[PDB]
């Protein structure tokens, strides 16, 4: 009982100082050091402030929701948690498929590849990244749109429970999935199987003249296709069958979403040799 | 013939030999020693001067002092203000391979030259309000590695050929050449007379030509490796020299010695660019190991280092009214340390 | 920016700052490449196909949208040290060599084992080249000066199975031209620990497709290097 | 160098015309352009002031919206367009070369102008205390220059500059910054001052320093002129 | 021959290199650290100059 809910604020407390910590690192090692002003390196800098914003404005209120079934926070503060939920998930997620493509850009037209992917793009890059989320969440949010048709369903699922919930719809469910995860989700997949076939094919032309890339390429699609994905599966299965799911569930979901955003910067920036040599050479 | 030719050859230079070992009493430590040590210098980059594009290969104080010229080799030739960090002009060029320039003492013409084999002379205060090529100056084989300004109408170039060679702008032909060197000399420093000059090669050897006449007065030997820089001393009558081997000299003209040397084992790296101080206390030594350390003239114990260069340094200057010094690097920045 | 003599002058600095940034524009989509090589090889005549004590004869060229700079050494001393550390940005190095004499191939050997140690010129990719092949082919035919005479292990020499000849070319020749690919491509492979990687071809000038060449060689390097960047190679 | 202008006439009041100073034979778009104002029988003022890249745009505080200014930099032409002229509008227009960058001495060409003719506060202010006085070929000619205000600036630059228009050319410069001399002006001419009052000094006289002397002060944005002192020998 | 008249010019400049006079090393240390004292005093590098010089500020 008592030992169960402590042991859930010790893990939920680490999660949080762990995001906060890795996030600031990767801020300060990006912006100190003058050698590491590549345009990448500016989508990384953005991605992590988006990350380090959501750790230090939405994680200790999810944390005190989750931790005692109820909400002493009043109407007024709910729209603006959910909406920040939202905001900021939706703003790693493209990120996230902003990097992918720059990537990719390197390693199919390498003869163009600084002639097109300069920091006018990237700015662009950043700007949507931070702009369409913002709309795309306060439209359903504050204009009552995710409710509509069942609003009778959402007071009496409100209120049967807790804390104010995320409780979606049919209709805004299914456009919030294909908006926010898949044309997001399989950018990637794309992307990553055509460097992947382009990295085989030249690793055993080098090996007739005469491992890492299926390595990296599985430790980058691993974390965001196991976080998401089940949360998104669950979000949208939900309205087209019967609302039969524990809370909990959603608990876990939210916090396996908040452990992909703690991923993030420790996949992104430390996994590669340069990023560490910097940071080793801080210290 | 020739036999006989060297021995007498080996014979006068042993004799030279011997007068120079005959000559010498004491060092300059032993009798420095008796000195107040300098202590701390504490120096702060007060200023970063950039804009260039690819990395600078060197640099020269105005006679203004406020003034400072910086060639890179993107093609460019940019004129700073050290005050406001303005830019005042920006150059062109022809030959993307410059590695040299110098700004005249009047404050009139500046002067670059690399691999084309060609010093141009800019006229910076025409009528007209653009900076164009006065005229170019050919007749070395070799690529043109150091040029200094002796007067407004006498420069004197450094070229790869082994051939030095002063000009006349208004004629436009050598009126002077000078031969000696094995080597393709990398190094010229003018004497605060403009009476003399001193150069260095790569057979690691430096020689002192007399202006006028137009032929060398003195060789001075004593470096293993190369010499890529060399520079006077304010009383005129001293020299120091940069080199490969993580060493640099000081040397006499009037003794004809080898007074000091500055070694320390933990650096392995080659000194890049060597200048002195308005009063003489210090020696300063750029180095290929990302750092430019200071290093005092009398004692030879290291005094501060201005690390913060993220590549090799390549150039240095110290002011003229001797109140600041100017390093430049393969990162692209110019940094006003003070 | 106190008074309007400031004002001004920063005016004027802007300005050279927005011309600056339009030649960094220029500077940073082109590609940079060495010419060297020897002298009775054939760079007069390649340089002139693509389309004075002067110790750069630069030349441009362009295929596919794609900007290349040539920048061909010109008269200076046969000392090559202290103008070599100079190229660090170039992307590659088109090394001429001629085919056609027998003895100066020792000579083309040194300078490529100099080339391909110089501690300034390491992760630069090499493009060799072969030229004068007619010749080579004609004094086969003709007889008379053997490979034997100079390079004795000619003749305990098989061509390789991986070999493409041309019609005709008598299998002597393609044994022949094979034996020098493999002397410089051996000479290449003892050295570099894959970081730079070698690029053998078979030109003969007279107008043959050889930008083409250049544009693939280019491509493949760049792809390499994109590919080590971000560890997935 | 040449500047050479079209128009002039006399125009009837509330009409409209356009006049353009043509230049020819210089870097027009390196130039600062300005405009001067002076009467047939008072003294010169002010116009307006157009950067070189067109980015500070200043006018006059007597006439700020009415007129307007526009360069042409490839035909390097610049163009006036009057709206709403007045009989007091009635003066000489010239058109001055100017570069700011330090070092520099701005205001240094003149043009040839042209005549038109019209039926009928709290900044610093500066005065001449003379208008004529008789001087002889031989002696020393000082003349003493005041304003209302401390110039000396925090840099440590003093703004004072001497024009002395001679009867029938355009004016020239012979001190810029108060100490400093012109291009091609004699080693006769000198300037001093304490802060308060400035005083000009020549050394011997000819017949070619007949005319009259123009004091000037460029601090802020109206740029007042002087009074002028003629010289009769 | 052309190799005996390059040892001909480098005996010359030998036998010139022969004819310059040398002094003791304890004089020329003696100019060196008086010269070195006597200008210490503009050195804004070693001694720092107050606030009022060094137009380098902020
Ligand atoms: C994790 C958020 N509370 C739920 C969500 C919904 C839609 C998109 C992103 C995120």
């Amino acid at each position: 009982s008592n030992d169960v809910r402590a042991s859930l604020y010790s893990l939920m407390v680490l999660i949080i100082l762990t995001t906060l910590v890795g996030n600031l690192i990767v801020i300060v090692s990006i912006s100190h050091f003058k050698q590491l002003h590549t345009p990448t390196n500016w989508l990384i800098h953005s991605m992590a402030t988006v990350d380090f914003l959501l750790g230090c404005l939405v994680m200790p209120y999810s944390m005190v929701r989750s931790a005692e079934h109820c909400w002493y926070f009043g109407e007024v503060f709910c729209k603006i948690h959910t909406s920040t939920d939202i905001m900021l998930s939706s703003a790693s997620i493209f990120h996230l498929s902003f990097i992918s493509i720059d990537r990719y850009y390197a390693v199919c037209d390498p003869l163009r590849y600084k002639a097109k992917m300069n920091i006018l793009v990237i700015c662009v890059m950043i700007f949507i990244s931070w702009s369409v989320p913002a709309v795309f969440a306060f439209g359903m949010i504050f204009l009552e749109l995710n409710f509509k048709g069942a609003e009778e369903i959402y007071y009496k699922h409100v209120h049967c429970r807790g804390g104010c919930s995320v409780f979606f719809s049919k209709i805004s469910g299914v456009l919030t999935f294909m908006t926010s995860f898949y044309i997001p989700g399989s950018i990637m997949l794309c992307v990553y199987y055509r460097i992947y076939l382009i990295a085989k094919e030249q690793a055993r032309l080098i090996s007739d003249a005469n491992r890492k890339a299926v390595k990296t390429l599985g430790i980058v699609m691993g974390v965001f296709l196991i976080c998401w994905c089940p949360f998104f599966i669950c979000t949208v299965m939900d309205p087209f069958l019967h609302y039969i799911i524990p809370p909990t569930l959603n608990d876990v979901l939210i916090w396996f979403g908040y452990l992909n955003s703690t991923f993030n910067p420790m996949v992104y920036a430390f996994f590669y040799p340069w990023f560490r040599k910097a940071l080793k050479m801080m210290l | 013939e020739l036999d006989q030719l060297r021995q007498e050859a080996e014979q006068l230079k042993n004799q030279i030999r011997d007068a120079r070992k005959a000559c010498a009493d004491a060092t300059l430590s032993q009798i420095t020693n008796n000195i107040d040590p300098v202590g701390r210098i504490q120096m702060r980059t007060r200023r970063t001067l950039r804009g260039h594009l690819a990395k600078i290969y060197a640099m020269h104080w105005g006679t203004d002092s406020r003034l400072l010229v910086s060639a890179s080799q993107d093609g460019k030739l940019i004129i700073w203000d050290s005050y406001t960090t303005n830019k005042v002009h920006a150059i062109p060029l022809r030959s993307s391979w410059v590695m040299t320039c110098a700004y005249a003492p009047s404050g009139n013409y500046v002067a670059c030259g690399g691999l084309d084999n060609i010093c141009s002379i800019y006229n910076l205060k025409t009528r007209e309000g653009n900076v164009r090529v006065s005229r170019e100056l050919a007749g070395h084989t070799g690529y043109l590695s150091c040029c200094r300004f002796l007067d407004d109408n006498q420069i004197v170039t450094s070229s790869g050929d082994t051939t030095c060679a002063l000009w006349d702008i208004e004629t436009g032909q050598q009126t002077t050449t000078f031969t000696g060197h094995t080597g393709d000399v990398m190094s010229l420093s003018l004497a605060p007379d403009t009476r003399l000059f001193v150069s260095g090669a790569c057979d690691a050897s430096a020689k002192l030509w007399d202006v006028r006449e137009g032929m060398c007065r003195q060789t001075f030997t004593g470096h293993e490796s190369d010499i890529n820089a060399i520079c006077f001393f304010p009383n005129g009558n001293a020299f120091a020299t940069g080199s490969d081997d993580a060493t640099c000299r000081l040397f006499d003209l009037r003794a004809d010695q080898e007074l000091m040397t500055y070694s320390h084992d933990n650096i392995i790296c080659g000194i890049t660019s060597v200048s002195f101080s308005k009063s003489g206390r210090l020696l300063l030594a750029g180095y290929d190991d990302f750092n430019c350390n200071v290093w005092d003239a009398l004692k030879a114990d290291r005094a501060g280092v201005l690390a913060g260069h993220d590549n090799r340094v390549s150039c240095l200057g110290v002011t003229d009214d001797g109140m600041a010094v100017a390093t430049g690097s393969w990162d692209s920045f110019l940094k006003i340390w003070n | 920016t106190l008074s309007a003599e400031d004002k001004a002058a920063v005016e004027r600095s802007k300005m050279i700052e927005k011309q600056l940034q339009k030649d960094k524009q220029v500077y940073r989509a082109t590609h940079r490449l060495l010419l060297l090589g020897a002298d009775n090889s054939g760079k007069s005549t390649i340089v002139k196909q693509m389309r004075k004590t002067s110790g750069i004869f630069e030349t441009k060229f362009q295929v596919d949208k794609v900007n290349f700079h040539m920048f061909d050494v010109g008269a200076q001393r046969d000392e090559r040290r202290k103008w070599i550390q100079c190229f660090n940005d170039v992307t590659a190095i088109i090394f001429v060599v001629d085919s056609s004499d027998y003895n100066r191939l020792q000579e083309a050997l040194n300078d490529f084992k100099s080339i391909w140690n110089n501690r300034w010129l390491r992760t630069i990719s090499v493009i060799l080249f072969l030229n004068k092949q007619d010749l080579l082919a004609e004094k086969v035919l003709a007889g008379k000066s053997k490979i034997e005479d100079y390079f004795p292990e000619f003749a305990r020499y098989t061509t390789p199975e991986d070999a493409t000849p041309e019609p005709g070319e008598d299998p002597r020749v393609t044994r022949a031209k094979y034996f020098i690919r493999d002397e410089f491509l051996r000479i290449s492979t003892a050295s570099g620990d894959g970081r730079h990687y070698c690029y053998p071809h078979f030109t003969c000038s007279v107008d043959t497709e050889n930008a083409r060449r250049i544009f693939n060689d280019c491509r493949d390097i760049i792809q390499r290097m994109h590919l080590r960047q971000y560890e997935l190679l | 160098v040449q500047l050479v202008e079209s128009g002039g006439g006399l125009v009837q009041p509330g009409g409209s015309r356009k006049l353009s100073c043509s230049a020819s034979g210089f870097a027009f778009s390196s130039f600062g352009m300005h405009w001067v104002r002076q009467a047939p029988e008072k003294g010169l003022e002010w116009v307006a002031y157009i950067s070189s890249g067109s980015g500070t745009i200043y006018y006059a505080d007597t006439v700020k919206g009415r007129f307007t200014i526009s360069r042409d930099d490839p035909k390097n032409t610049l163009f006036l367009q009057m709206t709403s002229l007045r009989s007091e509008d009635t003066a000489m227009y010239y058109c001055v070369r100017s570069i700011y960058y330090y070092g520099s001495s701005p205001f240094d060409f003149w043009g040839q102008g042209t005549t038109l003719t019209v039926s009928s506060s709290s900044d610093i202010v500066m005065t001449q205390a003379t208008s004529s006085v008789p001087v002889t070929p031989g002696e020393s000619v000082s003349i003493s220059c005041r304003s209302s205000k401390s110039l000396l600036h925090s840099n440590g630059n003093t703004y004072l500059y001497w024009f002395l228009q001679r009867p029938g050319q355009s004016p020239q410069l012979l001190i810029y910054r108060m100490s400093n001399l012109a291009s091609g002006v004699p080693d006769r001419f000198s300037g001093s001052g304490s802060g308060t009052a400035f005083t000009l000094t020549i050394s011997r006289l000819e017949a070619e320093d007949v005319g009259v002397y123009y004091c000037m002060q460029h601090l802020e944005y109206p740029l007042t002129f002087g009074a002028g002192t003629k010289l009769e020998l | 021959t052309a190799s005996i008249a390059q040892a001909r010019k480098l005996v010359e400049q030998l036998k010139m290199e022969a004819n310059i006079d040398r002094i003791k090393v304890s004089k020329a240390a003696a100019d060196l650290m008086a010269y070195c004292e006597a200008h210490a005093k503009e050195d804004p590098l070693l001694t720092p100059v107050p606030a009022s010089e060094n137009p380098f500020r902020e």
